[PDB]
């Protein structure tokens, strides 16, 4: 801010003047712009100042003078060089502007000689010239590159100076500009001679600022000329010579840094010159090399770039020679031995890699000569101790053990003797390093997935058993780790908590996927065995605990959670589907990662038209069994696998050849029954939404064995339009659903099974009407725009029958259902239009924020209302019956789905509820007629799909029956009023048997078990009924025994004649006759189910008497 | 233009009862003509919801409450929110969820200490945030005419919003 | 339980046959070495196995009463060194034949394993390892152990180089230390009781979980009594018996609480509190060693617990205990000062933690009466550092703490005052007069753990005292450093800001000299640390300056004589200004900072300071300065303003002029 202004007031009045007022300026429009740290703010206040600063200074000292300017321009280009490399980029056409601008200030100093301003200024203009290698322009390498070269190929300066021309001449020849690459790579010839030759002769000693250039020149143009062969032995070597004595000269170590680093970046030929001198050499070169190793330099790393390098010549002509070229080889490599073992002695410490490298370099070749279990077995040995003690808090950094395990790969790259103990330990190195494979950098990340690559390159060469047990325990350790879970949307985090509820798991795959598609080949059978393995042990894994946590919890913290008033509800809720909670998160952790990964390892990995037939047949029937004990995640990994092995074709084509390796598809056949069953009777709305993926696309790839069965894609799509928007996940799976199958063989029904299609179809565009949204309806439209022919007759006696124009408005609006007296004027209360409006905002879930809150508080009171204006003797009165029936409904189905939202406010919406469920207990009837009339079609909302509205239901019943019998108001109440006892027995038997036995079964059975723990006690009253007790099993057993379609109802009934054993307490002695009589009656009327049911009663009733 | 602000609360609210305190007259009846002479002006929808909330107010603020048979003080209230602490974020959405748990605590304050006293059910979605880190003779007034004009904002607003 | 019983009993009698050959072949024998290493790393391995499926049946005697087992133990033991680390953790019988056996061919381990090299460092039970983990990850577990790494890997993962390699070897050295056998505590003792080492947090680690794993009250006593008698007559150094007893302590202070055998043997132990040896410098060095460790082993002893069921007071164990810290009257001399005065100091306040469960108002008291010392001050006088570090070598706060908790647990129930003498002669409060010493510093931070809960009107005088003291006391400290500043003055400070009623019984008697002064300095003094370190410094005394301002003796003179800095290249016109805006908050704005009483226009240097630098310090002091001076003068008689009026005109005029926009 205040830049601008300083620099807009010294620099124009640097037009007119200077001195002070300019370096004053300079430390100004620096220090503050220096210390600009994050971007946005401080850079764009930055840009601007630099700008007008680049450009200011330019035309100013351009058309100045000198006297004192020339300090001005100087110090305001040393405060730019540093502003520029921490400024980023974003300074490209400023910053060739500013470079040309450096070449005329170097030229505006041509005229006048000696001093020192000369000495400042130069060089830092060269520092702001140097600092450039974004590049990737055109004419601006060349711009510079040619006049560079232009002003160096003639000048006779001094020495305060000539670091620059090597440094330039260097830095252009790495870009490319051709003909200067080639000009100037010939030119160079020049100044290394009169350098070299000059450090032979001239001067007794080397001299420091020529060098710090010519061996930047010749290190940085060699990589673009190459074919060396003689300059740099004689120019390197002497640097290493020279600075293998050092005094106090700071800079010193650079000196060496510079060829080293030559070298390095030239390993081709040049260190072939090399190769010749390991012999008299062969000290003389790993002696500089190591002593450099350990002084306290900035450039340690000089020693392993150069080292390295060499070793990579050493491995190099030592493979491409013969055997006469061997043994001088093995000297310097034994050098290296003895630096394994004298290690013990002294830590070599960062030459511990070294060695290990060092036993890898040779050791990749020079073992082909003799036999080396010597070395590679003290490696091993070795990364045996600097990988189990790390048990030691050496943060020995992850990087470091595949440093040593690279160096371990090459070592490994041999083997051929197998002696157990080899065994174990090179088998838990590969796991460590597995097991280093999330902790890197992105960069280290890729070198160890070269690593683990390699390693197991060698390991899938030798021993044909052991690699297979690596991949299990391999994969064990990853997704036992996994903990905690990385998906912490709704549906998707629905699902994975219906399994189980509460380094990424993530990361690993990354390494996994990448190893087996990174370098092609070998990967085939390597990859297969990893997948099969990785199955068989997950296959065990969920096996373990997790199968057994589900059953296990289900009934163990429920019991923690259940106590004498609660265990009833709880068995009402075990008829909906279970707590979801498990017991056993170890399984029940790691199992999750298992799957959930397990696409994103699969999805990729080996998927040609050969590893997908064997794909389907095998994987499936393993898989889908192991379901058998109902997990959605579980299934989920069964579609994703079958609908993306790329077989719609051969697999439909067999399924329909079998219609009109089979064994396999009887199984697919199999699965639908117990599948869709699963759906419709346990499945809770959100992981019902989960196996609902799961069951849609089976049959989407077995399209020919979707032949008829519309009871899937009903509840399919169904639930995928209005309800899964909210992530396409469950709206996506089904487009493909009908397109696929809308020309695959389902052309002969259409008019009686579209209907159901256009059916759902409407809650998807006429909803959302009401892979971004809108596409999904677009692809709806698409969709159907391709049809036509029948997109109408259907929708019609769809939208018909589904009527929607339910108009209740309480016997048709006679007054007000709900009148106040408020204002007292022009009251407007009536409310009877205001009913199916909040009947709405129930399943609003929208606005919850304002929605849930004031719609429904307000529901709540306008309940309050309607309860109390209905005691006089006016409409209200014998009103009730549709008022309070009508709404009534709604009201529990209110406190149900209000637990999702409600939380607090629901918790005072239920005993609200349930205080009006006693109140006309306590009363009188006509409002008895209510509550037990529509909750007693709630246990009909639990054989529909819905699922806790029954057991909210069962908590209702369970307390009106004790609102009877707190209600005595003298037994003369009891018979004369007839709302419960007898009443109410009648009222559930013939609930227990109404529609033969079907979407009402499970309804009888709840209610016997959630009043239970009063028909213990309460007088003669528990006689005759349990008598009728024997009816219910009777009644239920033979009910869904003839029309057993699959458990849900054959189980609570069973657990109704669970309560069928109160009775044996020896009583009234008249059961011991007749009630006794009836067991003994069922044998010969044993009704195909009741017989596990009959017998035991046989027994049991002849056992009391 | 101003009377339905973009977002801001305050804004909206200052500017309405600006509009309502003085110049909309203290006759009911007057007030039900000064309506529509002030509606078609927005030329923007839901200003009949702007109507109940200036109209029930007005009409309701002091015949009813000790007549029966808070969201607009919860609503000055939160316009010294935005002119004092907190801005942006989930912050403001915890002050958003507070204010779900207020505006279901007009006519729930009654039913809830009806369940038991006058702080129970205060904290509501902010009591799970705090617990992680007279019962019938109570019920019984409530239904009766303990604030039953806390029913009328209620409806009021719960009809203004959607 | 079956097949497990298969596997040993076969394993006994062919532990006896082909497995001994391969031992003696390795320890006997290019190709020696590779059949050497095979056949022994095999057999080890297999041993471990075999211990590993021997311990969860009738084993330990089936252990260390068959055959042919010790032996192999040891061989390996006596040939390598790293493939023979893993071979180490498992073992530990009993009985003779055995115990020989294990020291013997174990401490020569430790040598071709232990150097003293620098720091460096980085039934029951296995029923609950069985019972309580489960299946899913157990599976992880059994395809982890049976051999390879994962056998010892699993039971870990959830100088440099080879000092960590070294390190490991202490890693499973001592590891397995932690759950076995006793001679197995005795070399860490000897080993912690060298010099200090990041192998310390294993040590305490170990010892610790020692004694609360243990518990047996058999084992218990054994460790206990043992590392006793390794603390008995003996020759050793000074460090192995300081550390001998910090290792000690640390092995009894987190054990099972049935103390039986050694606070038995405590009458011995007590038969050995007196002597005396002058000198030779070595029963010098092992009386104040010795006599100065089982007082402090002993002492938290009586730390906690069993001591109400004690019921005990030694009847006698006060008067040694009460007499030798109150006293050595005798002057330095005999090299017995810093080496006895600092654990001459563990007898009384370690010993006070055998006051508290003994504690019931008078006598207490004087147990902390009457003063005589000054045990361990004057010795760390000379030394020391901050609170924690005047806490630990003095060990006086790190008493005095729990010592004011139970002190004030009963200075509460039988009653509480709101005046200052009638506590200070009853209770130990009577020390709260300060002093001229060096312990000045102690005591304080001693009440600076007061007044977190002591207070109020009480400790009175003494808090201005302590405004009278940091002057060449604080200074005396070097300075204070930053931190140092904070405790000591930011906490008289708190205290007295703590208060209203009563700072004006210092604010009408006492203020008048004490505070004056004190601000004075505390000013001074401020400016210096904010120009060097950051701004709040000013801050961290200029509010406490407000919270004082109610009275004071009007020291703006100096204020803008701060004020009156230099002239321009040094920033420091800000350093006197900020103070001078922090001045104006205030108390019409303080008598305007003096403007007119020592000189008579420093207010006209005041607007010179600014009118000279835009800083942003002259013009928000300008700023807020012309603000009271004219909502004041617009209040007061405007003659008073107006000459600044018109010296504020004069600035605008240069502004313009001498520079247009900034």
């Amino acid at each position: 801010c205040s830049l601008l202004r300083l620099q807009e007031t010294l620099s124009a009045a640097d037009r007119c003047g200077a001195a002070l007022a300019g370096h004053q300026l300079i430390r100004g429009l620096g220090q503050e712009c220096v210390l600009s740290s994050s971007p946005a703010v401080l850079a764009l206040q930055t840009s601007l100042v630099f700008s007008r600063d680049f450009g200011l200074l330019v035309f100013v000292r351009k058309s100045l003078n000198s006297i004192e300017f020339r300090e001005c321009r100087e110090e305001i280009l040393k405060f730019l060089c540093i502003f520029l490399e921490k400024m980023g980029q974003k300074i490209a056409p400023y910053s060739v502007e500013i470079k040309n601008t450096c070449t005329s200030v170097y030229t505006k100093d041509r005229a006048a000689k000696c001093k020192i301003p000369a000495l400042d200024l130069l060089i830092k203009l060269l520092q702001t010239f140097r600092s450039s290698r974004l590049m990737d322009e055109f004419k601006i390498g060349e711009l510079f590159s040619k006049f560079y070269g232009e002003l160096a190929l003639k000048k006779k300066i001094p020495d305060t100076v000539l670091e620059k021309v090597y440094e330039l001449l260097g830095l252009l020849g790495e870009v490319h500009p051709s003909e200067m690459i080639n000009n100037a790579e010939n030119l160079f010839r020049a100044f290394l001679g009169e350098l070299k030759t000059q450090m032979t002769s001239a001067v007794r000693e080397p001299k420091l600022p020529v060098l710090a250039g010519c061996l930047k020149g010749l290190s940085s143009l060699l990589c673009n000329f190459t074919k060396s062969m003689e300059e740099d032995p004689q120019t390197s070597r002497e640097i290493f010579n020279f600075v293998l004595k050092a005094i106090r000269p700071q800079i010193d170590l650079k000196r060496y840094a510079v060829p080293s680093a030559g070298l390095r970046l030239f390993a081709l030929h040049a260190s072939q010159f090399s190769t010749c001198l390991l012999d008299n050499y062969v000290s003389l070169f790993e002696v500089l090399l190591k002593w450099c190793a350990h002084t306290n330099v900035e450039l340690k790393k000089a020693a392993l770039s150069a080292l390295e390098s060499f070793l990579k010549q050493v491995s190099n002509m030592v493979a491409k020679n013969a055997e006469m070229h061997k043994n001088k080889l093995q000297y310097f490599m034994e050098q290296f031995y003895g630096i394994i073992r004298n290690v013990d002695s002294n830590n070599k410490e960062l030459s511990i890699a070294i060695r290990g490298y060092g036993l890898f370099a040779g050791p990749c070749k020079v073992i082909n000569a003799k036999d080396v279990d010597f070395m590679y077995v003290e490696l091993i040995q070795r990364c045996k101790q600097m990988f189990l003690t790390q048990t030691d808090t050496g943060d020995d950094r992850v990087y470091q053990m595949p440093s040593f395990l690279q160096s371990v790969a090459s070592v490994l790259l041999y083997l051929d003797t197998v002696p157990e103990v080899y065994t174990p330990v090179l088998e838990h190195l590969v796991v460590m390093q597995i097991d280093s494979f999330p902790q890197y950098s992105p960069k280290m990340q890729l070198v160890c997935c070269r690593a683990i690559v390699k390693v197991f390159l060698a390991l899938a060469a030798k021993g044909p058993v052991l690699r297979n047990c690596i991949s299990t325990v391999v994969h064990q350790g990853l997704i036992r780790i996994c903990s905690k879970p990385v998906v912490l949307s709704e549906s998707e985090d629905h699902r994975a908590s219906g399994e189980v509820r509460t380094k990424d798991y993530v990361d690993l795959f990354r390494h996994l996927l990448s190893s087996d598609q990174m370098m092609d080949s070998i990967l085939a059978d390597e990859a297969f065995f990893s997948v099969n393995s990785s199955s068989e042990s997950l296959n065990h894994l969920l096996y373990d605990e997790f199968v057994k946590s589900v059953l296990k919890i289900v009934e163990k913290l429920d019991l923690t959670l259940e106590i004498q008033t609660v265990g009833e509800q709880e068995n009402g809720d075990e008829a909906p589907g279970v707590w979801m909670i498990p017991t056993s998160d170890p399984a029940a952790n790691l199992h999750p990662a298992k799957p959930k990964d397990f696409s994103a390892f699969i999805n990729l990995v080996e998927f040609c038209r050969e590893i997908l037939p064997e794909k389907q047949a095998e994987f499936f029937e393993p898989w889908v069994y192991s379901f058998s004990y109902e997990l959605i995640l579980q299934s989920t990994r069964l579609p994703l696998i079958s609908g993306f092995y790329k077989l719609l074709s051969i697999t439909v084509r067999n399924a329909k050849k079998i219609k009109y390796k089979y064994s396999c598809f009887a199984l697919f056949v199999k699965f639908g029954k117990e599948v869709a069953v699963k759906m419709k009777q346990y499945k809770d709305e959100l992981l019902a939404s989960c196996l609902t993926f799961l069951l849609s696309l089976p049959h989407n790839i077995i399209e020919l064995d979707v032949r008829a069965y519309v009871p899937a894609l009903q509840m399919a799509f169904k639930l995928g339009l209005s309800y899964t928007p909210l992530a396409e996940v469950g709206l996506n799976a089904l487009e493909e659903w009908s397109i696929y199958i809308d020309r695959h063989v389902m052309q002969p029904y259409y008019k009686d099974i579209l209907p159901c299609l256009d059916g759902y179809l409407k809650t998807s565009a006429l909803s959302d009407e009401t892979i971004s949204l809108e596409e999904i309806r677009i692809r709806v439209v698409q969709m159907l725009g391709s049809l036509g022919g029948q997109i109408n007759k259907n929708l019609l006696t769809v939208t018909s029958s589904d009527e929607m124009m339910k108009s209740y408005v309480a016997w048709d609006r006679e007054k007000r259902l709900s009148f106040a007296v408020p204002f007292r004027e022009m009251k407007p209360v009536i409310f009877l239009d205001v009913f199916l409006p909040r009947v709405t905002e129930l399943a609003l879930t929208a606005s919850d924020r304002q929605t849930k809150v004031a719609a429904c508080e307000l529901l709540h009171s306008m309940v309050m209302f309607m309860l109390g204006k209905a005691t006089q003797m006016p409409e209200g009165g014998q009103g009730a019956p549709p008022m309070y029936q009508l709404y009534k409904r709604t009201f529990p189905v209110l406190l149900r789905l209000a637990c999702d939202v409600d939380q607090v406010t629901r918790q005072l919406y239920e005993p609200l509820v349930m205080q009006l469920i006693h109140w006309f207990t306590n009363n009188k009837k006509f409002e008895s007629q209510d509550t037990v009339a529509l909750l007693e079609a709630i246990l009909d909302g639990i054989v529909d799909p819905v699922d806790s509205t029954l057991r909210d239901f069962c908590g209702r019943c369970i307390r009106e029956f004790l609102k009877w019998s707190i209600k005595q108001i003298t037994p003369q109440q009891q018979e004369k009023s007839p709302v419960n006892t007898k009443s109410l027995f009648k009222r559930l038997y013939s609930l227990a048997l109404h529609p033969n036995a079907f979407k009402r079964l499970g309804a009888s059975l709840a209610f016997n078990n959630i009043y239970r723990e009063f028909r213990e006690e309460e007088s003669l009253v528990e006689q005759f009924v349990f008598e009728a007790l024997v009816i219910y099993m009777e009644s239920l057993a033979l009910a869904h025994a003839d029309e057993k379609s699959l458990g849900t109802i054959q189980q609570c009934c069973d657990a109704i004649d669970h309560l069928c054993r109160i009775i044996e307490k020896k009583h009234v002695s008249l059961n011991k006759a007749k009630k006794r009589r009836l067991p003994r009656g069922f044998p010969p009327s044993a009704s195909l189910c009741l017989l596990d049911l009959v017998k035991w009663l046989l027994a049991h009733c002849g056992r009391p008497q | 233009q101003g009377l339905i602000d973009e977002n801001p609360g305050l804004q909206l609210i200052i500017r309405n009862f600006w509009s309502h305190e003085t110049r909309l007259p203290s006759n009911t009846l007057d007030r039900l003509l000064a309506l529509n002479s002030l509606y078609s002006p927005k030329i923007e929808v839901h200003f009949l919801s702007l109507a109940t909330n200036f109209l029930l107010e007005m009409t309701s603020m002091s015949p009813d409450y000790p007549n029966p048979m808070x969201x607009x003080x919860x609503x000055x209230x939160x316009x010294x929110x935005x002119x004092x602490x907190x801005x942006x974020x989930x912050x403001x959405x915890x002050x958003x969820x507070x204010x779900x748990x207020x505006x279901x605590x007009x006519x729930x304050x009654x039913x809830x200490x009806x369940x038991x006293x006058x702080x129970x059910x205060x904290x509501x979605x902010x009591x799970x945030x705090x617990x992680x880190x007279s019962y019938r003779h109570g019920d019984l007034p409530d239904i009766q005419i303990k604030h039953s004009s806390l029913i009328t904002p209620l409806q009021a607003v719960a009809q203004r919003d959607p | 339980d079956s097949w497990w019983a298969k596997d040993s009993p076969l394993e006994t009698k062919m532990a006896v046959l082909a497995l001994l050959a391969k031992i003696l072949q390795i320890d006997s024998s290019v190709f020696t070495t590779y059949i050497s290493l095979l056949a022994d790393t095999k057999l080890d391995l297999h041993l471990k196995g075999q211990a590993v499926t021997l311990l969860p049946f009738f084993t330990s005697l089936t252990g260390g009463s068959l055959e042919e087992l010790r032996r192999v133990l040891e061989q390996l033991i006596v040939a390598h060194f790293p493939m023979q680390s893993r071979e180490f953790p498992p073992g530990t019988p009993r009985f003779n034949n055995y115990v020989d056996c294990m020291k013997k061919f174990l401490d020569a381990l430790e040598l071709s394993q232990s150097p003293m090299l620098l720091e460096l460092m980085t039934r029951r039970g296995s029923c609950v390892t069985q019972v309580g983990l489960l299946e899913s990850v157990y599976e992880m577990f059994r395809k982890d152990d049976p051999r390879l790494s994962f056998t010892r890997q699993s039971f870990v993962d959830r100088t440099k180089l080879n000092e960590s390699t070294f390190d490991t070897q202490i890693t499973k050295k001592m590891g397995y230390y932690k759950i076995l056998d006793v001679m197995y505590s005795r070399l860490p003792k000897d080993d912690v009781h060298a010099k200090e080492s990041k192998i310390n947090q294993v040590f305490h680690g170990s010892c610790i979980t020692e004694g609360n794993e243990l518990t047996k009250t058999l084992i218990k006593l054994c460790y206990d009594a043992f590392t006793e008698n390794m603390a008995g007559e003996n020759q050793l150094l000074e460090r192995r018996r300081l550390y001998h007893c910090a290792a000690y302590n640390c092995a009894i202070s987190v054990i099972c609480c049935v103390f039986n055998e050694l606070k038995f043997y405590q009458g011995f132990l007590f038969s050995e509190k007196p002597e005396k040896n002058l000198l030779i410098f070595e029963n010098l060095i092992d009386l104040k060693r010795r006599y100065n460790f089982p007082v402090e082993v002993e002492v938290p002893m009586e730390r906690k617990k069993k001591y109400i069921e004690i019921r005990k007071e030694a009847r006698e164990a006060a008067n040694g205990d009460s007499d030798g810290p109150s006293y050595m009257s005798s002057l330095s001399y005999l090299a017995d000062s810093t080496l006895s005065e600092e654990m001459s100091q563990f007898d009384f306040s370690t010993g006070v933690q055998s006051y508290s469960y003994s504690s019931q108002d008078p006598r207490p008291a004087t147990g902390r009466f009457r003063r005589r010392e000054q045990r361990d001050p004057t010795v760390h006088d000379d030394v020391l550092e901050l609170e924690m570090d005047e806490l630990n070598r003095h060990e006086c706060m790190a008493p005095l703490t729990a010592l004011v908790k139970h002190m004030h647990r009963s200075l509460g129930p039988p009653q509480g005052e709101e005046d200052s003498v009638p506590r200070d002669l009853p209770s130990w409060m009577k020390f709260l007069h300060g002093k001229l010493g060096n312990p000045i510093v102690p005591l304080n931070i001693r009440l600076f753990l007061a007044k977190l809960v002591i207070n109020t009107e009480e400790v009175f005088r003494p808090y201005a005292k302590h405004w009278l003291s940091p002057l060449l006391q604080l200074a005396a400290s070097e300075n204070n450093g930053g931190e140092g500043i904070h405790y000591m003055v930011v906490e008289i400070v708190a205290t007295i800001l703590s208060w209203t009623g009563l700072a004006t019984p210092t604010g009408v008697p006492k203020d008048e000299v004490l505070a004056n002064r004190l601000l004075n300095f505390l000013m001074k003094h401020v400016f210096h640390p904010k120009r060097a370190v950051f701004r709040h410094n000013l801050e961290i005394i200029k509010t406490l300056v407000e919270c004082w301002k109610d009275c004071l003796s009007i020291p703006y003179r100096l204020i803008f004589e701060k004020f009156s800095g230099k002239d321009p290249n040094s920033k420091d016109n800000s350093v006197g200004i900020q103070l001078l805006g922090i001045v104006m908050a205030n108390d019409l704005p303080p008598y305007d900072p003096q403007c007119g009483i020592q000189s008579s226009e420093y207010f006209q240097a005041l607007v010179n300071n600014m009118s000279f630098v835009r800083y942003k310090e002259v013009y928000a002091a300008a700023a807020e300065v012309l603000g009271l001076i004219l909502r004041y003068v617009m209040e007061r008689k405007n003659i008073l303003e107006e000459s600044l009026c018109e010296l504020v005109a004069k600035q605008l005029k240069q502004h313009q002029n001498t520079m247009e926009d900034k």
